[PDB]
């Protein structure tokens, strides 16, 4: 998939011929309850971050782009990616770096008196130019130099960030309603409670802990020896929906106490009808858009392309490792082309561009993973699950009375479960666990039986320094430089690491398929 | 679109068709240049 | 240990010759941090039920016997049993059936216009006569007819009762402070809150869940492969004290929310100074005690003797099984004599008689159990642990500032941990688990590989019916008939079970040492 | 004791010694009887 053909659009054509023969199997392989359980999982797992990021975007951009535009873009891009992509297990949705770029671009447009949405239209227009040149010149072959080092560093960092944000949301919930000796019983509730309320933060903590506990116990019960095997596996597959339903019913049977619920818009309308319409004129809405920004938008378009490219390609590398039993193939050229082109098209309608997020796609792959008697058996590789998730995301506005009864704390426990389950296949997490173990308890694995203990510990600690550096960058206004610092790990693997480690040590510690040299 | 918008010479489909045509021309020029190179 | 010699006090002399040679080891074997951790565990595990039962007794008997008398009796009897007992790992304390008998006897004395504490004095006088004859005539040899059937039924029932009471206390806490939309912010707090308070029930639930979670996680960390083995086992031994300290700090740093704390009496004084002194006259305090009730006290003495005998002997059977690696010997005659004689003597001072409680003694044995390289290796059998527990129970009054900052929810989580950990060694609980498992996952045990699956399931179901019958009797006003119905299981095992099961099946299912016949 | 208690001819140590002596006498009589049985 990463070979260079030398022909224009050579990678694009090979990716199509690699996967599209399996298009008929991509529908028939979904006839299983595990696919439906994965749909119910990924629907909430993509809807709740979408709602949160849409609210943040509306707050930070004066509602020029908000919840409704993000939901519509997510639905359309997910549907078109599931119908036409080469790796349908990827989940197309909004991400944090995209929000940071939107913040920076809105600030830049406000400073220079530029129309933000027209600048977004021009950036998306420049986005289409970049992706066509990259795909035609086989620019997606450069991802072959991203070995297990950078992939696992990025995945571990993203999982830690997800867990940190999940806990910080509960911390903010506690700060909004602190535990006090006295409360004001006359507190306005619309649109949100303007004062602290009793029993709120504690009930949110209880709901999150119970959701996480039930999810983990059902995950254990899947591999357990109790019940008949078919019924036990069916229950284990629906473990996350069962936990969500149980905690939702628990919160529903507590009428008096208030808990924050999901909030979707009233209808399929723009967030601000006083600012922009559904189609934004590239020449300007209120003021004439200057000519110079039409060429100056290439650099922000370059940054957006770098962000989306790194995110989607590293996610595709993670989800398509040979150890995950992927036997249908993935496309690095077709998927990138589809994602960036759809982002550029949606930019014309004033809708946010999206990328293949890491945590959501990894959770989608894991929810379709079939486990044998410890050993991964197969993966339910099909296009129906992502298509149904996107359709339900689009229909989330019409089903407000169902979503309005689901607390966020249940979703917080679900996100914690996703974060703790996204660290399974990372060897960096395994070697971090070996830092707190005696050397005699280390497993019989190639990177332990052929490498000395202190050498492996030093190799792991080098990655820890990279994780700390990447975390510090995110805590700075220049968090859009995170892709560049992440790329800087690739020279570290191929220039500085060989200066201290032998060839066999680097082969064992950084192996493309976890082999013993 | 919404409220009062400035009236331009080209409508939205016309201007987006012009922009797409310019983009296609640039892509074709780049591809023709790349085809010319690596042969002589 | 249960053989009949035919000599007057024959069993008593043999018990002394069996254990007292190991008296030197019973002090030097306690020099280990595991013993200190077990002391810290059993101190709370015996103090909290003592406080609860003393409060209940004071409320139900107009403070004739209360917290202070029960604490002093527990301290004195525990010290004397640790110094002179043959099985020092037993924890002697107040129990539920004792509370029921005290309620019934107080009702009888109030109906007949009698002095309740003087009636208790005369019962204790009759108690000494019965135990001396039983010990001299080797009446403890009847315990050898209490097989694994009755022992496991009693242990499972008592553990279920303990867990049910632990959950019912949390239910009561939730009921007293329900989740309401509004609360009265000005509510009198002394001695207890007169109205519902915010965040109380939810914080209690959080504290209990966190305590249980931390205790279970540290117990699993003990057997884990993390940290150096010495430090790992040291931390695992102190799992319960560490969890208690963590949750105590968590509740301590939450100033505003109110949680119920441990309450101990102000000083070493009788609960009601207007009713009785420290020494109660056997002929009466206010009115002359009738002569007929002096001879009529034999029947309540018989009931108390039956209750204490069954509890102590079944507890000794459970804690001294050969499968628990108890290689120091246990004395049935000496322990019974000590317990009943101490109860009869303390009856004179108005102090309650105690019994060898099952859950506390099993927890004390398990907290001193050393696990080798999954398999029980040895038990820290020594007298210092119980002596220190009794001394700390006696000193609990003087350490009020320490106890006044400890919530009850922490102790509720500790009780849940004790209840779930007391079910490990019961084969009845193991065969209950096999009811929900396919037969191919059943373990390699004599009662599976030599008996048919449905026969074993029927044998388990017969035991479950006995558990339900014993549970119904407990939930009735005639709950003092529980020992008789419990004894009636012995004819069921020795008579009716062979009519439906073969000798090999009963040997495999009811094995005194888990042997394959 | 506490408050005002009814007057008795025997004090607490005296009455408890008498009761324990009667109990010990009964125990000894029962032991002697049991020794007499199982022999003749
Ligand atoms: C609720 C279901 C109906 C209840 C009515 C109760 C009546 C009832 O349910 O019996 C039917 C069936 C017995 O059939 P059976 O034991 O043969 O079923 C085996 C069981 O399903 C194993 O899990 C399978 O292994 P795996 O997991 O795939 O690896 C095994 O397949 P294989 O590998 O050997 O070829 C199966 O053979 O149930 C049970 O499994 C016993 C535990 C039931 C637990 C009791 C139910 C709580
Ligand atoms: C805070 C702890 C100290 C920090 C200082 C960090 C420095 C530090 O702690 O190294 C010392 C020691 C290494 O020495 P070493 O590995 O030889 O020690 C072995 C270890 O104690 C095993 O647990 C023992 O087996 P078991 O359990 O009885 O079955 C084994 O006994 P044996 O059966 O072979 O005869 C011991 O030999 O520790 C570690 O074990 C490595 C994991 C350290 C992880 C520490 C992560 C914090
Ligand atoms: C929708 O957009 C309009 C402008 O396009 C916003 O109106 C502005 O609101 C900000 C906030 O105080 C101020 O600059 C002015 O009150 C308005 N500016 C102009 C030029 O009218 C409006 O607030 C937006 N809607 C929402 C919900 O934020
Ligand atoms: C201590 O004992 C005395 C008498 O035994 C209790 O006083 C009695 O209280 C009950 C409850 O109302 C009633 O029978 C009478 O008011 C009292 N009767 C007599 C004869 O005094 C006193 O309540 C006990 N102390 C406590 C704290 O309960
Ligand atoms: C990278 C993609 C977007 C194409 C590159 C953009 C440049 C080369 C082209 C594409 C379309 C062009 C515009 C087409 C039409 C007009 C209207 C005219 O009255 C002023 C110039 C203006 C506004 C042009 C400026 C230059 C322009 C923006
Ligand atoms: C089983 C133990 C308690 C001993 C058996 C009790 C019987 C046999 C004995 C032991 C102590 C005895 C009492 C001791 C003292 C007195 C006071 C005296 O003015 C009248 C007789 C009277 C009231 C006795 C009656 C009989 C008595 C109650």
């Amino acid at each position: 998939p990463l070979q260079q053909t030398g022909q224009l659009f050579g990678g694009l054509v090979r990716d199509i011929r690699r996967r599209y023969p399996y298009y008929l199997s991509d529908i028939t392989d979904a006839f299983s309850p595990q696919v439906l359980a994965a749909v119910i999982f990924i629907y909430f797992a993509a809807l709740s971050p979408a709602i949160t990021f849409g609210g943040l975007l509306g707050e930070k951009t004066r509602n020029q782009m908000g919840v409704s535009e993000l939901l519509i873009s997510t639905a359309v891009q997910g549907i078109l990616f599931a119908l036409l992509g080469a790796q349908p297990l990827l989940v197309v949705g909004f991400s944090g770096p995209l929000l940071v770029f939107e913040e920076a671009f809105f600030s830049f447009c406000e400073t220079n008196g530029l129309e933000y949405i027209v600048g977004r239209v021009w950036i998306g227009f420049w986005l289409i130019l970049l992706v066509v040149l990259v795909v035609a010149f086989e620019g997606s072959f450069l991802v072959r130099f991203i070995s297990r080092y950078t992939q696992e560093i990025f995945s571990f960092l993203i999982s830690l960030i997800f867990i940190y944000e999940t806990f910080s949301k509960l911390i903010k919930i506690f700060q909004d309603h602190p535990l006090q000796k006295t409360y004001n019983y006359n507190v306005l509730m619309v649109p949100k409670p303007q004062g602290p309320l009793p029993n709120t933060a504690l009930l949110s903590l209880v709901l999150m802990a119970g959701t996480f506990f039930f999810a983990m116990m059902l995950r254990k019960f899947k591999n357990s020896s109790y019940f008949p095997g078919k019924l036990r596996r069916v229950i284990g597959d629906f473990g996350v929906p069962i936990s969500i339903l149980i905690m939702v019913l628990v919160d529903f049977f507590i009428q008096d106490t208030y808990t924050q619920k999901l909030s979707v818009p009233d209808g399929f309308k723009v967030s601000n009808s006083s600012a922009r319409g559904w189609v934004i004129h590239p020449l300007g809405l209120r003021s004439e858009f200057p000519i110079w920004m039409m060429f100056a938008s290439a650099l922000p378009a370059l940054l957006v392309f770098i962000l989306i490219f790194l995110e989607s390609q590293i996610t595709t590398l993670i989800v398509s490792k040979p150890e995950r039993k992927m036997v249908k193939g993935s496309g690095f050229h077709l998927d990138l082309l589809l994602v960036v082109g759809m982002g550029g098209v949606a930019a014309l309608f004033g809708m946010p561009w999206l990328s293949a997020t890491t945590v959501r796609s990894v959770t989608h792959a894991n929810a379709l993973t079939v486990m044998g008697k410890a050993q991964i058996q197969e993966v339910k590789e099909q296009r129906i699950s992502g298509l149904l998730v996107a359709v339900l995301v689009g229909l989330s506005i019409l089903m407000e009375p169902i979503l309005s009864r689901i607390p966020l704390a249940v979703l917080f426990g679900i996100f914690l479960y996703m974060g703790v389950t996204s660290l399974s296949g990372i060897q960096l997490f395994d070697r971090i666990l070996l830092l707190f173990k005696p050397p005699k308890y280390h497993p019989d694995v190639p990177y332990v039986k052929r490498v000395k203990t202190w050498r492996m510990h030093l190799f792991t600690g080098i990655q820890i320094i990279c994780l700390a550096v990447l975390w510090v960058v995110k805590s700075t206004p220049a968090s859009l430089a995170l892709p560049f610092v992440l790329i800087l790990t690739v020279p570290l693997r191929r220039v500085l690491l060989p200066l201290i480690f032998r060839n066999v040590e680097l082969q064992c510690l950084d192996a493309d398929d976890a082999k013993a040299t | 679109g919404e409220r009062v918008q400035l009236a331009h010479h080209f409508s939205e489909p016309e201007i987006t068709l012009i922009i797409f045509g310019v983009m296609a021309g640039v892509i074709g020029t780049i591809l023709l240049i790349s085809y010319g190179i690596r042969r002589l």
